[PDB]
């Protein structure tokens, strides 16, 4: 799913850029003329508008982590087994090294 | 009792620990409220502000009238301060 | 829109500019890190540190501990007879802040002077192009700004809008301050404005100036604290139910065993 | 409620961060190439600001007292530097464009 | 299944799931070392910080499983890059224990010491050569030098209490245990373990600090059910001591009555899993029920 994601990001943003070299060759036209106060196209606009909320979905589910607020939930599943024991003191004096010593 | 029926009893036969400690020493009582002294020290954080103009007033004074970018970048951060400050008084007058 | 420019001054400017002021960013942080060295830690030091936070910690969860032991612990702290605190003292530094003094020192340190060495950087780019025309701001500008933002252009009638390379690179400054902690994260140490200002998280949080007097005021504070069991209220979960318990028990099915 | 983890209250807060930080500077974007003056070019800054902050609602929609306390943070957030970071890249491709 | 495992894996869930294992600090050596030489020998390509975490954890596997040729193969790999690291003499102290010649592994955490006056980790690990050497008195003793010249770590806290367990000092694990549940106030299994070190000592007044110490700690879990078993007990044991009140003694019932059908509760709801928790069911039910007909 984040691929899918990543991948129609990408492809916002070229459009995005596309829609940007459309409106500057348009401009570029338009320095070529004389008067002819006109506005770009209004296509090429909501293409750009489409390609801007498009990226902006993604943007917003690339990065979800909302974790819970409670400090007691990410603890309701560990068990005081584990909690037991430490990493500090090991003492290494069992019958399993003289079980696996041989082998 | 033999109601419980299996119930297992257990017994049990320097100070180097803090904590645990040989006598009790119950019969503690403390009642010490100055509300004056603190009144006081509230009265007085409240007047930092204000005495916070002067000072400002005079390197204002010392910057001039001169446009260029340490004067102006001095002068917009100058009032950004008593705004930001006044962003979050809600909370500091509940406090 | 006028002034026709050329495509050649955009392309020689702009980028080099942005791609400058990105890197000498990068590069700050990167020194700053470089930099950054450890303090040495006394054991006395870490010890006093160590009772502090458990005294700090007591003052906060005090109220989910027996009553009999929470008087045990404020007796062995204050203790009128031998006393810890009372006891146990250090060296002694003289000092030097003053009420009056210090109330306005806390506005008159602030950051006021941390601006020049970006000024510098800008001083040099404004020297090396002196008559250029980088961009055009949308904003309109009053003409009382055209000196600082020309700054080496010989036009009166020309609008402001026009912009220099300089305040170019310094709008450019700021404009990526949001954005370098987008790469790096929350910690970011970035920042071109403030060089020198020395910004991170902070080796040794424990700062005891004066060991014996935060040793009399975590004793007062001790003192003055009271203490309400927040046990003693049980009747609340008494009368309630349990269906949380078959909550997840539904969902603790599903998972087999590796 | 009683217990608050600071952890989690930090990457939420980052999270929102970013994802202001990245709408503002995609906005600067879009009004950059369509280009416009400065009273309309602010109230479109607000509007994707605005829109951003219901869709981040959106997203949360039920089981949002446990992600967020209060939702002031939520629509007032970081909205003068990302004005800030909004307006270098709304002049940007700008004066690159037209000018250029 | 050994190749069915290896087959049906990447070596990114592969090292996920070893950080996992290194985050709930478990009691695994066998299946470390099973998928800690099997990414030695397949990717060994990148990701050397993590690698070398790997490598420690794969020997200090190696240590407790039956292999000390894969933990000085990782050992001189650690002494390749570092070769003065102060960790990888800790651990190589550490095998030297395991092996023979106690006091060579004691002379190099004297020397540790003598370099880097504040190293919590040697210290242990000298408290733990004394706790299996000699008797557990001398090693509580310096435990508690070391935690009075630190009062920081709360894993020695704990290991204090675990070692006056056995000597059925229940005084003064009490106070380890009250000030290990201070620090985290919020973890229900402190509060457990303290309801079953006070339940243990004995005394109506005792009783009663247990019991409401195990319904504290039962509704921030909410599942725990050695909690509410050791509240109905309670209960159930304040009941039968004559010395109480009437109206004590009745909410008492109450409590006992109310846990029994949350027993009941969570017995059948488990019914539905499988066919044999029906049989479970009825042996709760017999149990409960002598219980209440004892009570009554």
């Amino acid at each position: 799913a984040p691929s899918l994601w990543k991948g129609l990001v990408g492809i916002g943003l070229f459009a995005l850029a596309h829609a940007a070299f459309s409106a500057a060759q348009h401009r570029s036209y338009m320095r070529l003329t004389e008067k002819e106060d006109e506005s770009l196209p209004i296509d090429i606009v909501l293409q750009t508008l489409l390609a801007f909320a498009v990226t902006c979905y993604g943007i917003v589910h690339i990065a979800g982590e909302f974790k819970d607020m409670d400090a007691t939930s990410e603890l309701k599943n560990k068990t005081f087994d584990t909690l037991r024991n430490h990493p500090s003191f090991y003492v290494f004096n069992h019958r399993g090294r003289v079980l696996f010593r041989p082998s | 009792g033999r109601r419980f029926k299996w119930a297992i009893e257990l017994s049990g036969p320097s100070l180097y620990p803090v904590g645990y400690l040989d006598k009790q020493v119950p019969d503690t009582s403390v009642q010490e409220t100055d509300r004056i002294l603190v009144e006081k020290r509230c009265w007085d954080i409240a007047l930092g502000p204000l005495k916070q103009i002067p000072m400002n007033l005079f390197i204002m004074y010392m910057a001039g009238n001169t446009i260029s970018i340490f004067p102006t970048m001095m002068v917009c951060m100058m009032a950004w301060r008593p705004i930001q400050a006044l962003m979050a008084i809600s909370a500091t007058f509940k406090m | 829109p006028e002034l026709l420019l050329d495509s050649n001054i955009r392309l020689w400017v702009v980028l080099p500019i942005v791609i400058i002021t990105f890197f000498v960013g990068m590069i700050r942080h990167y020194v700053s890190i470089l930099l950054q060295s450890d303090k040495k830690l006394t054991q006395e030091q870490v010890s006093d540190s160590q009772v502090l936070i458990r005294s700090r910690v007591l003052r906060e969860n005090g109220k989910y501990i027996p009553k009999q032991s929470f008087l045990t612990r404020k007796y062995y702290f204050n203790n009128p007879e031998d006393g810890f605190f009372k006891k146990t003292k250090r060296k002694v530094v003289p000092p030097s802040p003053m009420t009056d003094p210090t109330m306005l020192t806390d506005m008159m340190k602030g950051n006021v002077t941390n601006v020049l060495p970006m000024i510098l950087i800008g001083g040099w780019i404004n020297m090396t192009f002196s008559g250029f025309v980088t961009t055009k701001v949308p904003f309109p500008l009053t003409l009382r700004f055209k000196p600082m933002l020309q700054q080496g252009i010989e036009l009166l009638t020309l609008d402001a809008s026009w912009v220099s390379s300089a305040s170019w690179y310094f709008l450019n400054v700021f404009g990526l301050r949001s954005i370098y902690s987008l790469i790096l994260g929350q910690d970011n140490a970035a920042d071109q404005s403030r060089m020198m200002q020395e910004q991170m998280t902070g080796a040794a949080m424990a700062m005891p100036a004066d060991t014996n007097k935060a040793f009399k005021t975590e004793w007062e504070a001790l003192e003055l604290t009271d203490h309400q069991w927040a046990l003693d209220d049980v009747e609340e979960e008494l009368m309630a139910k349990d269906l949380h318990f078959e909550g997840m028990f539904k969902k603790e099915l599903q998972t087999s065993i590796f | 409620p009683p217990f608050i983890s600071e952890a989690a209250v930090r990457g939420n807060a980052a999270v929102l961060d970013y994802c202001r930080t990245s709408v503002s500077a995609l906005s600067g974007a879009t009004a950059g190439i369509l280009g416009l003056t400065g009273l309309y070019g602010f109230i479109f800054y607000l509007l994707a600001s605005v829109l951003l902050s219901l869709l981040l609602i959106l997203k949360a929609g039920r089981r949002w007292n446990k992600y967020f306390k209060s939702r002031r943070p939520l629509f007032t957030g970081g909205l003068i530097g990302g004005l800030f970071t909004y307006v270098l890249f709304w002049t940007f491709l700008y004066g690159m464009v037209h000018v250029y | 299944a050994k190749v069915s495992e290896l087959y049906d894996v990447t070596w990114e869930e592969m090292r996920d799931k070893m950080r996992k294992w290194r985050e709930e600090n478990s009691r695994n050596s066998e299946q470390i070392v099973e998928v800690g030489e099997e990414l030695i020998n397949e990717y060994a390509s990148k990701l050397g910080d993590d690698i070398w975490i790997i490598y420690e954890q794969v020997m200090i596997a190696a240590l407790d499983y039956g292999r000390d040729d894969l933990a000085l193969f990782c050992l001189q790999e650690l002494r390749r890059q570092f070769p003065g690291s102060h960790r990888v003499k800790r651990l190589t102290g550490m095998r030297f224990e395991a092996m023979e010649r106690y006091d060579d592994a004691i002379q190099l955490y004297d020397r540790i010491l003598q370099e880097d006056p504040t190293n919590t980790a040697a210290r242990k690990r000298k408290i733990a050569i004394r706790k299996a050497q000699g008797k557990n008195v001398e090693a509580i003793r310096e435990l508690n030098e070391y935690l009075e010249q630190f009062v920081g770590d709360q894993e020695a806290w704990h290991e204090l209490a675990e070692l006056y367990i056995n000597e059925h000092d229940y005084a003064k694990a009490a106070f380890c245990l009250e000030e290990l549940m201070m620090t985290n106030p919020h973890n229900h299994l402190y509060c457990q373990q303290y309801a079953e070190v006070k339940y243990t000592q004995g005394g109506l007044e005792n009783l009663e600090l247990s019991r409401k110490y195990f319904a504290q700690a039962l509704k921030l879990n909410n599942r725990n059910m050695r909690a509410l078993f050791g509240l109905y007990m309670s209960a159930s044991h304040i009941a039968s001591n004559p010395k109480a009140s009437a109206k004590t003694k009745k909410d008492n019932m109450k409590y006992a009555s109310w846990a029994a059908s949350q027993i009941n509760r969570a017995y059948q709801f488990a019914g539905r899993s499988k066919k044999e928790t029906k049989y479970s069911l009825k042996a709760v039910e017999d149990m409960l029920e002598t219980l209440q007909i004892t009570q009554s």
